[PDB]
């Protein structure tokens, strides 16, 4: 006969049921009162609760839970409700809801035992239907259902502190820019000088076979170190294109188009990086297409470079951080660096079974978040650096490529607020978050990446 | 110092015309878009497995809570979320007593073992649903944990069983009692094999959502879809069974705003190229498949389709696009988009441990972009990606289309997935089950499959 329905609960403990009931009741049209919808409020909250109980409610239905059975706030609001029920002779003003399956009649409150409770522990829908028909059978005021109100309240209460905010912040990529390039790229017409059966990529300097020519950044007489009878070669028949011209794209001729030139330069960059990694006192690991490079045990100050552990123990084996490089030119000349983890017994003789390697790589990276990725990657890049702020790729005797140490700094206009340390239990459950059905082929998922 | 663009979360539509980002919260607050009058479920499984199914059904009505309940919300109960009844009274159970199971466990060839088990399950299902008039809404086939444990590293059960029952045009759902009663499964020292005590609520959520979708009901759909637009994507598979490698299988997957896609089978053709690895259809069968999909849309909507958004992890040559343009009418926009996730562009944060969001975009040109479909979620206060996310690289291979438009559309399309009730999945649904649907196709190749919904 009054205005709105009111419900109390043990807010610190049973918020799930109160949430469900409140949104389901407001969705059907009943104007609900509970402390859940009043988030970010409460100084004299008890006074407001007492006022709305006294003169702003027709219903008061309350949880009957072990936590809420003896809570002081629940007890005091229940006492105020009993006073209001004594005032208004309606004996159904108090509706216990037995959602708790281990609260017998012995420990239920004295003035709640004799009352008739509607069962919610069997199923919330059956209890909701019982409450609805009870509301109808003493003419509880109702509004036509409008779930728009439920949507508005749910997003502005349970989703107000967990939304992306508008403020600019920067990130850190693995796209390392190339500071400078050699002056020119030269195709030499070795012809009879260079045998076709010989594998060009095995040469000391980066050289890849293009038709009958040989395209390198080196010099014609620079390559006489390992292969003879090329001192007779002349610099006239060789064709040189300025690197800035060929990479820009404005260069185009019947000999070579701008499409294959960039791919050739990318392959040259990859080969140069692979050759340069030979003398950087790192160890190599073969992959499907590229190579990975890591640090052996005992090659650093307790295997730590600038307070960062690139190598660490785990159970009965060792893990080492490693990188793989691959160049690209279209969105400015950059080098992608991909981070991987390589497993070993102590510091040498990597595990022959790559299956264990890739399987336990996930369990070794499960506990490494953004910081333990970026810091290790930057530490590895700084370690591989030779001078202050660059890495030198020796392509020629006088020509070398410079790769900047600092990667490109992207920035986004949308940020958020980092919460407290919540991940502690995640790694336990993401080992099972793929086990919700376990039907998906885990082995095929890894193979599907290729 | 490059720029980044954030695309707002695409809301999905629920019952009573309600749209919200989280499928679980929307379902629990408003229910599925189209209600149904109950799930007359039929279950095939062992007597003990039948007891597991009954116990789980009893457990569903009572609420289930996760450990944190902030990243994996609560489970109110079946009739509380869906407004329909499904329990152990209106149940049509088929006796598959383990005597025949131990007879069929005598084989040693894993392929033959899973094949014969799938045939026995298929025969039981078809006999049950054709011998009598009891309309079983969903056939919940519960595989004993021994069967799958001894027959799992075709070899998978789900793909071939689904292929057989779609040949028989019959809905089904595969479940495991370990997924159902993990508490009853323990290792040597009594610890659970898979501790779901922290994710029990989400387990019930995903099982309930899959069960409801399999009953002909549509849980949700994209609520901010463009008027009169479809998305016809594509899936390939290589048939290694044949001695000649070039032959391959293809399948179109057409998705409307509803999210219940339609799979059109394609004839076997020589498209596997061992040199480059990117497959291309010959013009004849490609145009045949495109005409089939176009006519399916025409009969399903009394109008021509407008967006054959051929999504693939490969490229299309010139003759494929010439054939597609020839098939499509003049007043139709044709766009072929290549989507891949192997390009390393990990954007580590400056400080902290929580990675970048899901939904950040990086524009490269007018045809290529990077979309972050993994990582931290502001609402979930957690990360869908396990480690630092790697964005998916999308590229408009051919045709003219705004890059932000296709970015938002592909994000919204990733938001639509019924087989697993999660906030989102990184790969698009058109490619989510690409491996699964490809294995379904290669399981039943010579069978002529008419245009049928994704639930089969």
């Amino acid at each position: 006969m009054r205005n709105k329905i009111f419900i109390s609960h043990a807010t610190p403990e049973d918020d799930d049921f109160t949430r469900w009931l409140s949104l389901k009741l407001i969705g059907l049209g009943y104007e609900v009162w509970c402390d859940i919808l009043f988030l970010d409020k409460g100084v004299d909250f008890w006074s407001t609760i007492e006022k709305e109980i006294r003169e702003n409610t027709c219903k008061f239905l309350i949880v009957s839970s072990t936590a809420g059975n003896k809570r002081e706030g629940v007890l005091k609001e229940l006492a105020v409700a009993t006073k209001v029920k004594k005032h208004l002779q309606d004996d159904m003003f108090i509706i216990p809801l037995a959602i708790d399956e281990n609260l017998s009649y012995d420990d239920i409150n004295i003035e709640i035992v004799r009352l008739n409770a509607i069962d919610f522990k069997k199923s919330w829908a059956k209890g909701l239907q019982d409450l609805l028909d009870a509301f109808e059978k003493q003419n509880v005021p109702k509004k036509p259902p409008d779930h728009s109100k439920s949507n508005l309240l749910y997003q502005q209460i349970f989703l107000h502190d967990k939304q992306a905010i508008e403020k600019e912040e920067t990130y850190d990529s693995n796209w390392f820019p190339i500071i400078s390039f050699p002056n020119e790229l030269r195709f030499h017409r070795y012809d009879w000088r260079l045998p076709k059966q010989f594998d060009v990529r095995t040469l000391a300097f980066p050289a890849i076979r293009y038709k009958e020519y040989l395209c390198t950044f080196a010099w014609e007489y620079d390559f006489i170190h390992q292969l003879p009878k090329t001192e007779t070669y002349n610099g006239q028949e060789s064709i040189r294109i300025s690197t800035s011209d060929i990479l820009s794209g404005r260069y185009d001729t019947d000999f070579i188009r701008n499409y294959e030139c960039q791919r050739l330069i990318v392959q040259l960059i990859n080969k140069a990086f692979e050759l340069r990694m030979k003398d950087k006192n790192v160890r190599e690991y073969q992959m499907s297409k590229t190579f990975a490079y890591w640090i052996e045990k005992g090659k650093l100050e307790k295997d730590k470079f600038e307070k960062i552990k690139l190598v660490g123990k785990q159970k009965n084996k060792y893990w080492h951080f490693g990188i793989s490089a691959a160049g690209k030119l279209y969105p400015s000349p950059v080098l992608m660096v991909s981070s991987h983890i390589i497993f070993t017994m102590d510091g040498i003789n990597l595990i022959k079974s790559k299956s264990i390697q890739h399987s336990s790589r996930r369990k070794q990276g499960k506990n490494w978040w953004n910081d333990k990725w970026r810091e290790k990657l930057l530490a590895f890049i700084r370690f591989l650096s030779d001078d202050q702020n660059a890495i030198y790729l020796n392509v020629g005797s006088e020509e070398k490529i410079l790769i900047s140490n600092k990667p490109l700094k992207f920035f986004g206009k949308m940020s958020y607020v980092t919460p407290s340390e919540v991940t502690l239990e995640e790694e336990s459950v993401l080992a099972d978050i793929n086990n919700f059905e376990e039907d998906t082929e885990d082995l095929d998922e890894l193979e599907d990446i290729e | 110092m490059k720029e980044l663009i954030y695309i707002e979360e695409p809301s999905i539509l629920f019952a009573h015309g309600q749209k919200c980002t989280d499928p679980r919260d929307g379902l629990a607050l408003f229910g599925p878009l189209n209600q149904i009058y109950g799930i007359k479920s039929g279950v095939v499984g062992t007597q003990k497995g039948l007891q597991i199914f009954k116990s789980y059904l009893d457990k569903i009505q009572k609420p289930i809570y996760n450990h944190n309940n902030i990243t994996r919300p609560m489970f109110p109960g079946f009739e509380a979320v869906f407004g329909c009844k499904w329990e152990s009274q209106n149940i049509v159970f088929k006796e598959i007593t383990d005597e025949e199971i131990r007879r069929y466990l005598f084989n040693a060839s894993t392929h033959k073992r899973t094949y014969d088990l799938v045939t026995l399950f298929n025969d039981k299902i078809i006999t049950a649903n054709k011998n009598d008039e009891e309309r079983v809404d969903v056939w919940f086939v519960i595989v004993p944990e021994e069967i799958y444990k001894y027959c799992r590293p075709d070899a998978q059960f789900h793909d071939q069983l689904k292929a057989r029952l779609l040949e028989h045009t019959i809905p089904t759902q595969i479940l495991r009692e370990s997924t159902l009663a993990w508490r009853d499964f323990k290792n040597t020292f009594g610890a659970p094999i898979r501790d779901f005590s922290k994710i029990e609520g989400h387990l019930a959520w995903t099982i309930s959502t899959a069960a409801y979708y399999k009953a002909g009901g549509k849980p949700w759909k994209l609520g901010d879809i463009r008027p009169g637009v479809c998305y016809l994507g594509l899936v390939y598979k290589k048939i290694e069974k044949s001695k000649n490698p070039q032959n391959a299988c293809c399948a179109a997957q057409m998705f409307l705003d509803n999210g219940d896609g339609t799979v059109f089978k394609g004839e076997v053709g020589p498209w596997y190229n061992p040199e480059k690895g990117e497959y291309h259809l010959k013009p004849k069968e490609a145009k045949a498949l495109l005409t089939q999909a176009l006519e399916s849309y025409k009969e399903q909507n009394k109008s021509y389709p407008k967006e054959v958004f051929i999504h693939a992890r490969t490229r299309f040559n010139d003759e494929e696009w010439n054939a597609f343009n020839e098939v499509t009418p003049k007043n139709t926009n044709l766009v072929g988009v290549t989507i891949t996730k192997s390009k390393p562009l990990k954007l580590y944060k400056t400080e902290g441990a929580f990675p970048i969001m899901r939904g950040n975009a990086y524009i490269v040109d007018e045809k290529k972009a990077f979309l972050w479909t993994l990582g931290f979620v502001p609402k979930l206060q957690s990360t869908l990606s396990m480690e630092v996310p790697n964005p998916i690289f999308i590229e408009i291979n051919k045709g003219e289309a705004e890059i932000q438009q296709v970015l938002k559309d592909i994000l919204a399309l990733t938001k639509l997935n019924y087989n697993a009730c999660i906030y989102a999945d990184g790969e698009p649904v058109t490619l989510r089950f690409a491996n699964k649907i490809g294995e379904i196709l290669t399981a039943s190749t010579e069978i002529k499959t008419p245009p049928l919904a994704f639930k089969y």
